[PDB]
RNA sequence: UUUUUUUUUU
RNA sequence: UGGGAGCGAAGAUAAUCUAAUAUGUAACUCCGUUCAUGGAAAUCAAAAGAGCUUUCACUGAUUGUAUUUAUGAAACGUGAAAAAAAAAAAA
RNA sequence: CGGCGAGAAGGGAAGUGUGUUUCAAAGAA
RNA sequence: UGUAACGGUACAAGCUGUAAACAAAGG
RNA sequence: AGGGCAUGCAAUACCAAUCAGAUAACAACUGAA
RNA sequence: AACAGGUGCCAGGCCAACAAGAAUCCGAUCCGUGUAUUCCGUAC
């Protein structure tokens, strides 16, 4: 249910963003200047702003919750638990760990 | 006529006009040669395919079937009260014990003449004797 | 014939089978690994070696023997810096 | 040797030293390959990675699992002053990107966040913190 | 047009059967049927008096 | 005009539309059975590359 | 069969891309308007088309539209070729394709030593020939935002053909009307727009192509369907060449259907040609020689050297041809002792003069 | 080599697929008997239906593991079952052909795709995973990921996915034969109806003259009579 | 001259 | 898989022996087979003319390489099957 | 009662006598 | 994918996977 | 396919110079497949 | 080839959810699809 919307948010924030950027290049074309032009882009990127703003602040709950089962879980897991309904995971590769020398200790 | 109708209908083919095969019809009902076999046979064909425009992929009619094939169901259409002849009283005699004198007789020159005839009298013979000999059963309510 | 740059001018325009039955022990002197058509090689895949790899000869005598044996190429070891990349690179094979 | 080689067909490589070209190489969609062996499940790695660990800058975003509670001291000092010197949202790696340039090569100073604010990563300060 | 013919004639769309393709022909032997063949399982022979 | 047309004959007389006499034209034409019109005139000869160098 | 190389290059066609729903933004992402691909806000950031600026420089090109099936090392050397004569070319770069990196994507970055070099090559596309894909070129400057002209083409030969038109219509004017004023005549000539056909005056493809009426009747095609007579016969500006209009008479020629026909036609091959040139221009134009090793050099890139017969002697097959062949050596030593007969008669020719 | 040839040969035999269709003709016998029948094997695991198992329903998104399509996200639009076979929509397009209609001159069409080689993408996730079905206490089915463990979106409607087979059409129009003449593709319903007309009095006339104008009659049908 | 292709009406 | 690429000896024939055939055959490594291979002329022919590539038949066991033993689907040419120059400046 | 928009790279190959023929090393199913 | 080990079944060239020969009834 | 389904076949390759192993700081260091 | 299976052994008319004879004579024990004669169904 909370993934459609999530979708189209994200849409709308990645499309804010490129013309925000667009805004902020042409202002820094032109520094050593000064010009009605000038002011509004700044006015245009001003109002931006806010409009992407107002999206993340959106956005925030969605991301939590749509990100649930992505992270593994003891308390679902068939080593601390017996309970019917268990739920895997598949051991990843980090190389901060992997280089490392250790022991095959458990305590 | 007749053997340019059963001719492709493609670029690279000599194919006649419908308006020229009834201007060719009425030339030859002008000669007393209407009842043409050639003519006959080349407007029947030109007809069977719309002159050529209809196209239908090639069709060859079944010599043969497989076992154990499929059965389909269908009721008598023949009118009631109508069955097949049957033979004579048990038999025929002997070809070659009895059947030996009734055979062969006398020749005459009437034999000789018809003996004597060519192929395209005999094609016409045959052909117009095939198209008399088209007939079916009424019913009760058609006459 | 087509494709003059390459080896084998007079084997286009012939029979498939001389083709298929074409000797490698017809050729005295080398050919080049580029006209040839031949695979590159480990080590000159791990060098700078432009037009070089190991290539192959036989040999003839009166007798009218003949034999195959392998050469190696000619590798040089150098040192290049390179400006762009700010660091020096030893030992190269060239 | 048997054929002779032409204009398309004069050049070639190394069987184990060589460039992947997908989109130049033989292929038959159109039939079964037991080499990549269909049936074996892999698992799903990192797609952002910052000093051997996962970019803590994804998260927010992309999701999954720190492991804060495996660095060092070492680690934890270069990743806190990373999380404290004006962090930006688009240092992290990207999968198959476009084929042009990337925002990452001017990295000036913004009037805006990317992706998500700076208020959304207090959760993973807190863990930081109690590494230290 | 005969009455009977145009009923007769209704039935052309009718399904049909089976049809082998054109020119079918049966293959079948000409030597016989008795030959060593003891490159077989034991129960698949066929010799009786050769 | 006296020609016994075969199989492959006929086959290019009837596909390719470059035989079509119905819509011949000798400035306009195909090369072998092509659905694009070429200028004959002007595609038959030469032109000069970006570069100023003969093509 | 092994691992291709460079060689070696195959392409397929692009379906087009056709959102059939508006509200499902899973299965039909949303284009983008940059980078002309879906919208990957997952594992893409949005881009501003301006990153290659930073990169090099302002004094920067933008080009598209590149063919397939072509190194961009020698896309590179074509590209430099092209842009070296305007200016000092500093670097050109080329994107690789995605899948793969012996192929180009499709877009390159050209860099200038100067501005004003830089600024001359945005005015005109580029366009390649048959060997290319008739590929033309799209330009755009990263410092100015200035985009190239891509129908200079299509609206120049809508130029010819109302240029042929308004020719027609005097020579017309003319015959029902006997000779007119030169001041007078021109009112009565119209033209039709590029994009869209609505008649308008006559004038733009004049001063398009002809540049001047004077001109367009001093052309050498356009000299034989009319004359102008000075007024004793019976660096000029428009407000100039009108007086000096206002005291002229025109009279035509006496011409046949096929002769008029015929010269109607032949103007506008003239008139091809001459857009043609414009677009054809030559790459050493305004500079000095080349030594002929150098000369060398740039035929490498395009063309190799055939392979030395002493070489390809070693070809032949024992089973059907002999090694080494007397008589095979001999048809070559005489071959190679005419080629020095037939080089001294060019070689003569210098001498002479 | 002097094997090759009838290596091929023999080889051919195999993608043969005999007997082939020979119509008669006078005096004249078949030889498809003579030709020797393909070899094959008979013992072999059995086949199995990958899409029914692998809950893929048309309409899913996929995308292409290998091949020129390294990676291109798409749709389904048609599932094979004995084939093992999957469709989908702007990827694997070699087959190529003349515009049966308006348009350009050549068309090309997408081709089937190998199962094995696409799998089902995540929800949140958009990587490949697997959907497993599961039924609720009331029989309501729903589909659910493995990576995010969230339920799946529903399919496309197929009318939107119906889309015109033009290789087809190009197949049937070929079928048939060269296009038409100009001259005979003209219709001439008013000389048609006359042979028409004609042809029935040839056929159903049992010899019958045909009506004049001074004696506009003709001999009536005669029945079949019984043999008494 | 000693021949020959059946549908009319999806 | 007698398909393609690298390397690649011997038993045997020549009534021992060299070349040569076996054979570029066997073993080893790699590509994984019509969605393949190949390819739209600086070719062939000689005063005529054919017109990308590929399969079959005949020319023909002719020409050629060898010789003490063999090997050789040669080139031009004819018949037949299948027929394919390029979708294309952008929106 | 048919009359000079009368041209299309200057390079490859073929007899070694070439006023001759052909072609363009450089494009996609 | 194809196979080997242990356990159950009637210790077996079958079946089966500690839930180890079945849920068939969601108001 | 409602539900369940220990263990072994040495697996970051749904990707990426080569050379041991949970796949190796440069160099030493080499290559017909 | 009515090899389509079974029924005690060789079955178009018997079991097999849709057509068609418990048919007559002969038979060592001994059923008996078997010999002789004859009828019927069939777009099987």
């Amino acid at each position: 249910a909370k993934q459609q919307k999530r979708e189209a948010l994200e849409t709308r924030r990645f499309q804010l963003e490129e013309k925000m950027l667009q805004l902020e290049h042409r202002i820094r074309r032109m520094e050593p200047a000064q010009s009605l032009q000038k002011e509004a882009w700044q006015a245009t990127l001003d109002r931006y702003r806010s409009d992407h703003e107002d999206i993340l602040i959106q956005l925030h709950p969605l991301r939590k919750e749509t990100t649930q089962l992505l992270a593994p879980d003891w308390r679902y897991e068939r080593k601390y638990s017996d309970l019917p309904g268990p739920i895997r995971w598949k051991k990843q590769y980090i190389p901060a760990l992997e280089d490392q020398y250790r022991k095959p200790i458990r305590f | 006529c007749r053997a340019a109708v059963n001719r492709p209908a493609t670029r690279s083919y000599k194919r006649p006009l419908a308006h020229q095969l009834v201007e060719l019809h009425d030339l030859m009902r002008e000669r007393n040669l209407e009842q043409n076999k050639a003519l006959e046979q080349a407007v029947l064909r030109f007809v069977a395919d719309d002159g050529g425009c209809k196209r239908r992929p090639r069709e060859v009619k079944p010599l043969l079937y497989q076992r154990n094939r499929r059965y389909i169901s269908c009721p008598d259409l023949i009118p009631d009260g109508i069955e097949p002849a049957r033979p004579c009283a048990e038999a025929l005699p002997d070809v070659f014990m009895e059947r030996q004198a009734s055979l062969v007789r006398a020749c005459t020159p009437e034999d000789l003449a018809r003996q004597e005839l060519p192929f395209a009298v005999q094609a016409e013979t045959a052909y117009r004797r095939l198209q008399r000999n088209k007939r079916f059963l009424r019913f009760v309510q058609e006459e | 014939p087509k494709n003059l740059n390459l080896w084998g001018k007079y084997l286009r325009l012939v029979g498939r089978g001389a083709r298929r039955g074409f000797k490698k022990w017809q050729v005295i002197p080398p050919i080049p690994v580029k006209a040839y058509g031949r695979e590159p090689s480990a080590a000159s895949q791990t060098g700078l070696y432009h037009d070089e790899d190991f290539n192959y000869h036989t040999k003839r005598t009166f007798s009218m023997r003949r034999t195959r044996r392998k050469i190696k190429p000619n590798v040089f070891r150098r040192t290049f810096t390179s400006s762009l990349l700010n660091v020096t690179i030893p030992n190269v094979r060239v | 040797w048997y054929t002779p080689p032409s204009k398309r067909t004069w050049s070639k490589q190394h069987n184990k030293i060589f460039t992947p070209r997908p989109l130049s190489e033989r292929f038959s969609p159109h039939k079964l390959h037991p080499e990549f062996e269909w049936w074996r499940e892999r698992t799903v790695q990192p797609s952002a990675l910052f000093m051997g660990f996962p970019d803590l800058l994804a998260l927010p975003l992309r999701g999954g699992s720190a492991y804060i509670h495996e660095m060092d001291a070492a680690t934890l000092a270069v990743v806190l002053a990373s999380l404290a010197h004006s962090p930006s949202a688009y240092s992290v790696s990207e999968r198959r990107p476009p084929p042009s340039p990337s925002p990452a090569v001017s990295l000036s100073s913004s009037s805006f966040s990317p992706t998500h604010l700076p208020q959304h990563l207090d959760s993973l300060l807190a863990l930081l913190g109690r590494q230290a | 047009l005969p009455l009977l013919h145009r009923l007769i004639a209704s039935f052309k769309n009718s399904p049909k059967m089976e049809s082998h393709i054109e020119g079918y022909v049966k293959k079948k032997p000409i030597a016989g049927r008795d030959w060593n063949n003891l490159h077989a399982p034991r129960k698949h022979w066929k010799k009786m008096f050769l | 005009p006296f020609v016994k047309l075969n199989k492959a004959k006929r086959y290019v007389l009837d596909n390719w539309p470059s035989r079509n006499w119905d819509d011949w034209s000798p400035y306009r034409c195909y090369v072998r059975g092509s659905r694009r019109r070429y200028n004959i005139p002007q595609d038959l000869l030469p032109y000069k590359d970006e570069l100023g160098e003969w093509h | 069969a092994c691992r291709p190389g460079a060689t070696r290059m195959k392409w397929y066609f692009q379906k087009p891309y056709v959102r059939r729903v508006k509200s499902d933004f899973f299965r039909f992402p949303l284009l983008s308007q940059v980078t002309k691909q879906k919208i990957d806000w997952q594992y893409h950031h949005p881009r501003s088309g301006y990153e290659a600026a930073c990169i090099f420089g302002p004094n920067t090109l933008e080009v598209t539209n590149l063919p397939m099936g072509k190194t961009c090392q020698y896309l590179q050397e074509r590209l430099w070729r092209f842009f070296g004569k305007f200016g000092i070319v500093e670097q050109v770069r080329v994107l690789p394709h995605e899948r793969d990196p012996y192929q180009t994507c499709g877009t390159a970055y050209v860099c200038f030593r100067s501005r004003m070099a830089s600024l001359r090559a945005v005015r005109l596309p580029v366009h390649l020939p048959a060997s290319l894909h008739n590929r033309v070129l799209h330009l755009r400057h990263l410092g100015t935002d200035r985009t190239s002209d891509d129908l200079f083409y299509f609206r120049r030969q809508q130029a010819i053909s109302n240029l042929v038109a308004i020719a027609q219509q005097l020579y017309a004017y003319l015959e029902e009307r006997g000779p007119l004023p030169a001041h007078r005549a021109l009112r009565l000539l119209f033209e039709r727009s590029y994009p869209r056909l609505a008649w308008r005056q006559a004038g733009v493809s004049v001063r398009t192509c002809c540049g001047s009426w004077l001109g367009f009747f001093s052309r050498s095609p356009f000299n034989e369907l009319f004359y102008l007579a000075r007024e004793d016969e019976v660096s000029l500006t428009d407000r100039e060449e009108n007086a000096m209009l206002e005291k002229m008479v025109i009279f035509p020629h006496l011409l046949s259907r096929e002769k008029l026909q015929a010269l109607l036609l032949r103007a506008g091959r003239l008139l091809q040609m001459d857009l043609q040139n414009e677009l054809s221009v030559h790459w050493r134009t305004d500079r000095p020689p080349l030594p002929d090793w150098t000369q060398k050099q740039i035929q490498l890139w395009q063309h190799q050297d055939p392979l030395p017969e002493e070489l390809q002697i070693w070809s032949r097959t024992k089973d059907y041809y002999k090694i080494h062949e007397e008589r095979f050596l001999f048809k070559l030593k005489l071959k190679k002792e005419r080629a020095q007969a037939k080089q001294e008669m060019k070689q003569q020719r210098r001498r002479l003069e | 080599s002097r094997y090759v040839k009838v290596y091929r040969k023999v080889m051919n035999l195999q993608r043969r697929k005999t007997p082939l269709p020979w119509t008669p003709t006078f005096l004249e016998f078949s030889k498809e008997p003579s030709v020797p029948f393909p070899v094959r094997e008979k013992l072999q695991p059995a086949p199995i239906d990958l899409s029914y198992y692998l809950n893929m329903e048309v309409g899913d998104l996929v995308e292409v593991l290998h091949g020129p399509d390294c990676g291109r996200q798409g749709v389904v639009l048609s599932i094979s079952k004995k084939r093992n076979t999957v469709v989908v929509d702007g990827c694997n397009m070699k087959k190529s052909f003349w515009n049966p209609g308006v348009g350009a001159s050549l068309i090309t069409q997408e081709m089937p795709i190998h199962i094995t080689n696409v799998a089902l993408l995540d929800p949140v996730v958009k990587r490949p995973t697997r959907v497993k079905r599961r039924f609720m206490m009331n029989g309501e089915c729903v589909r659910i990921s493995k990576l995010s463990g969230s339920a799946m979106p529903e399919p496309v409607s197929t009318s939107a996915l119906r889309q015109p087979n033009l290789y087809q059409e190009y197949l049937r129009q070929k079928a048939l034969g060269p296009p038409l003449k100009a001259s005979y593709a003209r219709p001439d319903p008013l000389h048609l109806k006359i042979l028409q007309r004609l042809a029935r009095h040839i056929s159903w006339g049992q010899g019958s003259p045909l009506p004049t104008a001074e004696n506009p009659r003709v001999n009536s049908p005669e029945p079949m009579a019984l043999r008494r």
